[PDB]
């Protein structure tokens, strides 16, 4: 019975790794989307 | 204040190379320009040496440099921690014999 | 006059919007990334 | 049999919680050095 | 000459190594987190 127990908890948080995944691979967005903008005052000024 | 040992774990900071962070403050204190335009260790030795009486080397590479990391345990959540000193010839230590791990089995 | 100030502006409205342009990009790496470790906060609440 | 190692992933997966928690206790701290003294350059 | 294009060969430099800082700030700052990419993955990895 501790085979119910031990698999409802990892695969419940390993949504909840999924739903950290989904949130930190969403870090990698951020600056390519920030200095993607600032990126453009380069060679002119 | 005291020393509390427990914030040298808790304060997010740690080591770098800081090659890149030489180059990314020089061309960041020109800015700045182009706008405008024996140690204290050895005192130590003698701190200790009037104190105790003696040398000590257990408390010689209590003056030099110290990284006191944490890390977990995979059995039982616990915590524990890794320690290097400069002086040590063991892992970390600014002292090492070539050769030293490579943490690529780790990333492959 | 507009022969010495003309171009300065080129000079002067590049130097007041990166101020801007980068204080833009803290609060939105600080209205990102602490959403991660919240999220592993909820992991701990499971396990 | 399976029990004692479907616990024993789990302490480490737990474990590998804080594991990364404190290697992801950099994340709002890479920010700051990066900007903050850039910006009164421009002033 | 040397008294008004000298006073914005301080002023171009100046914006010019500005901007050229935060390309390299794309560059070190997320292959720091490319590995809490991949050891937050690899949390679920162990399961």
């Amino acid at each position: 019975e501790r085979a119910a127990v031990l698999q409802a908890q990892r695969t419940a948080a390993a949504a909840a790794l999924e739903n950290a995944a989904l949130q930190a691979a969403e870090l990698p967005v951020d600056i390519e989307r920030r200095i993607r903008p600032i990126e453009q005052q380069v060679h002119h000024i | 204040p005291p020393i509390s040992p427990e914030e040298q774990l808790t304060a997010p900071g740690g080591d770098t190379a800081t090659a890149e962070d030489v180059s990314i403050t020089q061309e960041n204190e020109e800015i700045l320009a182009l706008v405008q335009r024996r140690s204290l260790v050895e005192w130590l030795d003698r701190g200790w040496e009037a104190l105790a009486g003696g040398d000590r080397p257990d408390w010689l590479w209590s003056r030099r440099s110290i990284s006191v990391v944490l890390r977990h345990h995979y059995g039982t959540k616990q915590r524990f921690v890794v320690v290097s000193y400069e002086n040590s010839v063991a892992w970390g230590g600014r002292r090492a014999r070539p050769p030293r791990l490579s943490s690529e089995l780790a990333t492959a | 006059r507009r022969t010495g100030r003309s171009a300065l502006a080129v000079l002067i409205r590049a130097c007041r919007r990166i101020q801007q342009q980068l204080q833009r990009t803290r609060r939105a790496l600080f209205q990102r990334s602490n959403a991660v470790l919240t999220s592993l906060h909820h992991v701990r609440m499971l396990l």
